[PDB]
RNA sequence: UUGAGCCUUGAUGUGUAGGAUAGGUGGGAGGCUUUGAAGUGUGGACGCCAGUCUGCAUGGAGCCGACCUUGAAAUACCACC
């Protein structure tokens, strides 16, 4: 019904405007859910090359809309500082072999360079899903107190697929339209700032905000 | 075309092989059960079969390296066995040179000449023999082991898989060299023309019965 | 004749080379001599090149 | 969509092939033939880029993948069958060895802190998390049974050892320098099998075998290296 | 008649281990269904041959999802390729 009626109503041949796209995105209201709407930007890079990859984290002014269960696998003083940041884990392997063995998973991974234990504890289970924080992405950092607050602040993470297109959470329908636009501008600027140096050609080609349960509309 | 020929030293007269029951298997069903065998001074005995059925493990335990649960293989009174293993890499080690490596293999010939000629007969120039014997490649590794049996003069020969890296001209020379050879050799080859033209007494290996003898190998396939 | 030309390029990083002749048929390996490099004014190793 | 270039090599007196100038590209498979002890193996060993020639004509194409089966078919009696196939991806293997020094290291350093993260993020970027499984399906696809997947290569028949070594080469590469002299695998059955695999695969491959008949069914061009 | 490029749509893509011929990125666990269903018979096409598949009314309104071995989740869903 909706999936066969949203097709004719909204046409993909024409490219829309930013202000209209947020309005049509909330216009649907067909599926009653949290509806964390999102955007997939066709980055222009050659993902076949290891030097053109884009992989980083940035913070949005309004947040992700959900608090990730950021366990802190940093043994030592990081655990003491990270205990007041709202983390559901301590710095040790206890939450990775017995806690993390039969347990399902956390939300985010806070890494401490002083402990090379959770690196192999996750292995093909906690790392095979990519939940391991990259050392250059701030997931594993020299400190643990500063990252914990920023992690709860909405430090979204974004990576290319095999083709080189990036899509990561920007907000929910519950957020007002003006908030989403600033959230979109936060991603694009940091994405454009972190765009690599061996990137021939036009970088951003397609930007299309999409509904979690609905459709997606081109923006520029 | 390298010129190789094998000549005997004592030439046993009655027979060479004597196998009662082999029953050798490494970690699965044994590759052969009894394999009663006799050679009778000739009978170039082309062992055959698809790869992975254990023709190389038969020859390895036929020469006495791998101990079988058999009852000995009972070589002849004055057998001089020459071995050309399927894999030949332990010989080409310890960074001996081409001239050095060839030299130790001899019994009565002189060290300077009569080994340069044998080594140089199979296409080894003057400057080619002053380089390490481990840096050789492919056919030259094989060609050394043909020269190895030149001076050794092995009365009884094996030649596990001789025509492996040879360049379609050494194969014609090797095929001609074994053709006029007097004596016994027990080789296992995978191609058809080398086995067909060269004298043969077939012993094919398939699970479980080891078929023995059909004549020319132009009749072994003709019987099919 | 059979003796061809080579150049011993310095190892001190600067571009300096002594040019000589070397027979390759007898010896196919490189040449290593400690010579004088006027650019840095020191005795350094000169590995064969070209 | 790229091609290769020219080289020149010499291991002593009387240099070997003296200013070769050729190009390999397209889909056609250049069957490379030659007499014993003359270029061939070491000519395309240079082409692989692991060792450089003397005259140094150079032949570069550093963007796409090269998979190379070699002549030393017994060069690994130790590595388990799954490890040899995985090692066909050069970047994955070298990364893992320096990564695998985690359980063998009883003490970690400060600089090791982000180093282990730097190697792990490279592991996930080229998805080494499926290399054992990705090879296993391919390894099973070339005829090797499951029960010998984890066994050592010392206890694998040399005829079977080529089926593993060809699976190592086939690792999604649009060219292969095949040193495959089908020496051990001459069952005709296995020979006929290898003729189908290469024929129905589109690559700018090179074959070196001495088998006159085998070169008929597969190769389209010949690159004889005989005189100089 | 036949090659080459481009747009549009639809189809399309396992062994290891299962309820199943699951492409990748993970946003999410509630959508779907009667702008006619579960199952029923009826035909293409494809098919490491079990099946995907969609013209078809009747039958008429329950199926899916989470879980489960797995390196990985699931045509439950939509989008960017
Ligand atoms: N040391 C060993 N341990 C376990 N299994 C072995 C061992 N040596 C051989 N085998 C197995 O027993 C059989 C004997 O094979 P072998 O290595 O003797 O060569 P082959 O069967 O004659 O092969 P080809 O014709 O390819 O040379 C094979 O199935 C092999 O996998
Ligand atoms: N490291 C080396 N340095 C100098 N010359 C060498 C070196 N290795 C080999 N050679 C010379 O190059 C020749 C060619 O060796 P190569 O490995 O190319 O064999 P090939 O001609 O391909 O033989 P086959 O067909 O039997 O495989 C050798 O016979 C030897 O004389
Ligand atoms: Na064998
Ligand atoms: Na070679």
């Amino acid at each position: 019904k909706r999936m066969r009626v949203i097709r004719e109503k909204v046409d993909a041949t024409k490219q829309y405007d930013i202000n209209e796209a947020i309005a049509l995105l909330k216009e649907l209201a067909t599926a009653k859910f949290v509806e964390s709407v999102d955007v997939a930007v066709n980055l222009g890079i050659d993902a076949r090359k290891s030097d053109q990859n884009v992989r980083g984290a940035t913070v949005l002014p309004h947040g992700t809309g959900r608090s990730v269960r950021v366990a802190v696998f940093t043994q030592g003083a990081n655990a003491e500082a990270a205990k007041a940041a709202g983390a559901e884990l301590v710095g040790m392997e206890d939450l990775a072999d017995q806690i993390k063995k039969g347990e399902m998973n956390f939300d985010v991974v806070i890494a401490s360079p002083d402990a090379m234990r959770v690196v192999g504890q996750l292995g093909q289970v906690l790392g095979p899903r990519g939940l391991m924080p990259n050392p250059k992405v701030g997931t594993v950092t020299p400190n643990v107190a500063e990252a914990v607050k920023n992690a709860k602040a909405g430090q979204v993470r974004y990576r290319n697929d095999k083709n080189g297109i990036i899509h990561t959470t920007i907000g929910k329908v519950d957020f007002d339209a003006d908030k989403l636009k600033e959230n979109l501008e936060a991603l694009l600027v940091a994405l454009k700032k972190a765009k690599p140096t061996q990137a021939k050609g036009v970088y951003i080609k397609k930007v299309s905000i999409s509904t979690t349960m609905g459709a997606g509309v081109a923006v520029d | 075309n390298p010129f190789i020929r094998f000549e005997q030293d004592k030439k046993l007269f009655r027979n060479a092989l004597e196998v009662e029951g082999l029953t050798k298997g490494f970690d699965n069903g044994p590759l052969f059960k009894n394999l009663n065998l006799l050679l009778e001074v000739g009978e170039k005995l082309a062992v055959l079969g698809t790869n992975g059925v254990g023709k190389s493990t038969l020859l390895k335990t036929l020469v006495g390296d791998l101990q079988p649960d058999s009852g000995t293989v009972k070589w002849s009174e004055n057998a001089r066995i020459g071995y050309y293993a399927q894999d030949h890499e332990y010989e080409f080690e310890n960074d001996l040179t081409v001239f050095e490596w060839m030299s130790q293999w001899k019994q009565e010939g002189d060290d300077e000449q009569a080994v340069r000629s044998i080594l140089g007969r199979l296409l080894f120039s003057q400057d080619d023999i002053k380089k390490p014997a481990k840096v050789l490649s492919g056919g030259e590794k094989g060609r050394m082991l043909f020269g190895k049996l030149m001076m050794q003069k092995p009365n009884i020969l094996i030649m596990d898989q001789p025509t492996n890296h040879l360049d379609m001209e050494s194969i014609e020379s090797l095929n001609m060299a074994l053709e006029l050879y007097q004596g016994t050799l027990i080789f296992v080859s995978h191609d058809r023309e080398f086995v067909s033209s060269l004298a043969t007494r077939i012993l094919e290996i398939t699970p479980e019965r080891v078929i023995d003898f059909s004549g020319n190998y132009e009749d072994y396939l003709r019987s099919k | 004749g059979i003796r061809e030309k080579i150049k011993l390029v310095s190892s001190a990083g600067t571009g300096h080379f002594y040019t000589t002749t070397k027979n390759k048929r007898t010896k196919p390996e490189k040449l290593e001599l400690k010579k004088f490099d006027p650019v840095v004014r020191q005795h350094v190793i000169y590995k064969e090149a070209k | 969509m790229l091609v290769s270039s020219n080289v020149t090599m010499q291991f002593g007196s009387k240099p070997l092939f003296e200013n070769i100038s050729v190009k390999f590209g397209g889909g056609n498979r250049y069957g490379l033939i030659g007499a014993n002890g003359s270029g061939k193996s070491t000519f395309m060993k240079i082409l692989g880029g692991d060792l450089e020639p003397t005259l140094g004509n150079v032949s570069l194409d550093p963007n796409e993948r090269i998979g190379k089966l070699r002549q030393d078919q017994f060069a690994f009696e130790e590595f388990t069958v799954l490890d040899t196939v995985i090692m066909g991806h050069k970047e994955l293997w070298e990364v893992k060895q320096e990564r695998d020094r985690i359980y063998a290291l009883p003490e970690m350093s400060e600089e090791d802190g982000y180093k282990v993260a730097d190697l792990e993020v490279k592991y996930g970027e080229m998805d080494g998390y499926s290399a054992e499984a990705r090879a296993g399906e391919l390894l099973l696809g070339v005829g090797i049974p499951v029960e010998q997947h984890y066994g050592p290569m010392s206890e694998v028949a040399p005829g079977w050892k080529l089926r593993v070594l060809l699976a190592q080469a086939l690792f999604a590469d649009p060219d292969i320098l095949l040193l495959d002299q089908p020496t051990n695998n001459l069952d005709i059955d296995t020979i006929r099998w290898l003729e189908q695999v290469l024929n129905e695969r589109d690559s700018t491959m090179i074959i070196i075998s001495h088998d006159r008949h085998f070169l008929n069914m597969v190769c389209t061009h010949m690159a004889d290296l005989d005189y100089g």
